[PDB]
RNA sequence: GCACGGAGGCGAAGAACCAUGGAUUUCCGAAUGAGAAUCUCUAACAAUUGCUUCGCGCAAUGAGGAACCCCGAGAACUGAAACAUCUCAGUAUCGGGAGGAACAGAAAACGCAAUGUGAUGUCGUUAGUAACCGCGAGUGAACGCGAUACAGCCCAAACC
RNA sequence: GCUUUACUGCAGGCUGUCGCUGAG
């Protein structure tokens, strides 16, 4: 069985979204829907996902921009990994 | 004493005489309205069927098949041909109508295998034959000491390889002596000369 | 109009594409039939004896 | 290595699942560290983590869970 | 043109096969990518 | 139909079948076209029954004329399964022959008369 | 692993490696819920059949394989110093299908005619003989014999 | 490749006959 989340997509742009918009970026399985990405993310980091934007990348994988609620802090959730 | 069966046989010796003549005139009317291959609950010529291997048993199927009468339905040549091969009208197929009927029936029942077949008459343009097929996978047949032989894997698609009744006769394998030089053991082994 | 170089300009139509069955860029997307393996036309795989010398 | 087959069979169906979800997490975190160009790696483990996971899944199958 | 999800996956792979043999592989083999494909000079499938 | 030259009234058929049932218990009966045929041929037949819903008709076509040139009497039944049941079978029967009635040789003999009269 | 780097790791809890058996085994693919250039849409033996508890409940078929094998369809260049029958050739190629081998097979045979042989393939020979043929060019067996291997049976019907 | 009252054949059309096909 395949897992939803593959690993954190950490790049300059990914940082700006994390520091400035409280969003975490992930490399997810391309069969995964925004909904499945939202859930998975919550259950793995114990946070509240507000929105999820996806993109099928020219690397062959899927990339999801997950925005957390003002209650959660991206910078911190990412700092523990 | 005469078996009841002997009477069905006797009747079919002259299908254009007596009662059977009237039955045929009746039946064909419905037949002509039927399809190419129709499964029938009982053999029209019981003596014949039984004589061929038919049994009122599970896994034994019978089917009437209609085939057009006449020579080959052939397309004329579209390129150069020497006179000898420019033929169209007189060319006839090397497979007899009864064999065609057996193949059409068998294709309708992919899981079944042909056991034998016999003629049931013809009108001006059709020819009808009833094909007896068998279910090689139904126990009852697998357990029958007289039909189980057809269950063997070596018998998959008998008709298509001419291992049938009419198949072997059409292949010129009837005679064991003079005349079967290019026939037995197979046509192809003999360079296709019979 | 020349049938050569000048007539090569209108060639922006896609026909043959990577086939789902055999992997060859021979699936005619207009006909939905593979010219290489027969996909779309035949369940059996496309093959002929003339693809090799008669005695081989 | 650090996790042998006997030890996996000595676990209860529930301990394997708990141990499983645990390894998956170590793995995910290894991949995150890797994704971040993190050098504190130890390649022999991210590899062992995969095998360990395979063994547990293999046993869960043999045992019937 | 409009590419589909599968087409995109394939273009992705082709781009990836388009990298060079890593430096370490040269040392490890004591000594070429024959599948190098330029977007202009070459043509991909489909 | 092609072998049927006269129609047997529902009531007559009932008496006949009834007779047949007492025939299997008190006397003797042959079930099956082959077995029936041999009675007519061997002359041991007193009354033969022939269904009218037989297909193929070939199976029974001969009964009539055969019976005629053997003096044996015969009656028609509409349902194939009724004759089979009446003969005591769980299956149907195209033809039956009461080989020596039983506690019915009377009613029987009279059914033969009614039919001969039914032309 | 090929593959001889860097870093790191595994192995006496006997690893590597080999044999057997088992686990896992994405999507397309006969491809089978429906559609689609390997993806997608809302429970599926699609389709055709057998049995049938008449419910896809129990089953079958489909496609592949180096050639070999069996059943159908069937050229032309060429040869004849032209060419039509003939020849190339039942070849090439095409359609359908089986197996580990196929096919054939226990005489309505043979016919060294006999007071004889005794299922069938195949090999050697019979023999370029008999036979065919613008009686041109060309084509071309069989019985028998010597071998190989050997094996002989089941229905329909009568009578039940 | 083409032509035609060149040679030889082959489709096709017309026509007789047999089968389907029976009653007076
Ligand atoms: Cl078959
Ligand atoms: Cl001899
Ligand atoms: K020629
Ligand atoms: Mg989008
Ligand atoms: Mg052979
Ligand atoms: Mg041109
Ligand atoms: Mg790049
Ligand atoms: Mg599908
Ligand atoms: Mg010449
Ligand atoms: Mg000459
Ligand atoms: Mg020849
Ligand atoms: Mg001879
Ligand atoms: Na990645
Ligand atoms: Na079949
Ligand atoms: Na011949
Ligand atoms: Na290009
Ligand atoms: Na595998
Ligand atoms: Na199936
Ligand atoms: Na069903
Ligand atoms: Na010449
Ligand atoms: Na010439
Ligand atoms: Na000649
Ligand atoms: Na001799
Ligand atoms: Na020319």
């Amino acid at each position: 069985s395949w897992d939803v989340i593959k690993h954190p997509h950490v790049t300059e742009k990914a940082m700006n979204d994390m520091d400035f918009q409280n969003k975490l970026q992930f490399a997810v399985d391309d069969r995964a829907s925004k909904g499945e990405v939202a859930d998975a993310v919550e259950e793995q980091y114990d946070v509240t996902v507000e929105q999820v934007n996806t993109q099928n990348t020219m690397d062959g994988e899927k990339k999801a921009v997950v925005r957390l609620s003002e209650d959660d802090d991206a910078q911190e959730v990412a700092s523990r990994i | 004493a005469r078996s009841a069966y002997s009477y069905i046989r006797e009747a079919w010796k002259r299908p254009k005489e007596g009662q059977i003549a009237e039955l045929m005139w009746h039946r064909m009317q419905e037949w002509r309205n039927e399809p190419a291959v129709v499964r029938i609950e009982r053999p029209t010529r019981l003596d014949r069927a039984r004589s061929l291997g038919y049994k009122a048993k599970q896994g034994i199927i019978v089917v009437r098949v209609a085939i057009r009468k006449g020579s080959s339905r052939r397309t004329r040549f579209n390129k150069g041909r020497r006179s000898k091969r420019m033929m169209v009208n007189r060319i006839t197929r090397k497979k007899n109508i009864q064999r065609i009927a057996e193949e059409r029936a068998n294709r309708k029942f992919p899981n079944l295998r042909v056991l034998n077949s016999y003629s049931v008459g013809e009108d001006g343009r059709h020819k009808w034959h009833e094909v007896i097929l068998i279910d090689p996978d139904h126990p009852a047949i697998k357990s029958d000491d007289q039909l189980s032989w057809i269950s063997r894997t070596r018998h998959r698609l008998r008709t298509f390889r001419g291992l049938t009744s009419a198949g072997r006769r059409c292949r010129g394998l009837r005679g064991q002596g003079k005349g079967s030089e290019k026939v037995r053991p197979s046509l192809r082994v003999n360079g296709a000369k019979a | 109009t020349g049938a050569g170089t000048p007539s090569q300009g209108k060639k922006n139509t896609t026909t043959h594409t990577k086939c789902r069955r055999c992997g060859e860029k021979s699936y005619h997307t207009k006909k939905k039939v593979c010219s290489s393996c027969g996909f779309g036309k035949s369940a059996k795989r496309r093959d002929y004896e003339w693809q090799s010398k008669a005695g081989e | 290595t650090v996790l042998h087959v006997q030890e996996i069979r000595d676990m209860t169906p529930a301990e394997r699942e708990a141990e499983l979800d645990d390894l998956k997490t170590e793995l995910l975190n290894a991949r995150a560290v890797q994704a971040a160009g993190g050098a504190p790696e130890n390649p022999g483990r991210i590899k062992e983590l995969r095998k360990a996971i395979a063994r547990i899944k293999t046993i869960q199958g043999e045992e019937g869970d | 043109g409009k590419k589909s999800k599968a087409t995109k996956k394939r273009l992705a792979k082709l781009d990836n096969q388009n990298s060079r043999v890593p430096a370490w592989v040269m040392l490890k083999t004591d000594e070429r990518n024959h599948k190098r494909r330029h977007w202009r000079r070459n043509d991909t499938d489909e | 139909p092609v072998y049927v030259d006269f129609d047997v009234p529902a009531d007559l058929e009932d008496d006949a079948l009834e007779a047949l049932e007492v025939a299997r218990d008190t006397g003797a009966v042959k079930k099956g076209t082959n077995e029936t045929t041999k009675s007519i041929e061997r002359g041991s037949a007193e009354l033969v029954f022939v269904a009218e819903d037989v297909q193929p008709e070939e199976i029974v076509m001969h009964i009539p004329e055969l019976a005629d040139e053997k003096g044996v009497p015969f009656i028609f039944v509409e349902q194939q399964d009724d004759l089979g049941h009446a003969a005591g079978l769980e299956v149907g029967s195209a033809a039956a022959a009461v080989t020596d009635a039983g506690a019915a040789a009377t009613v029987l003999e009279e059914i033969a008369d009614k039919v001969e009269e039914l032309r």
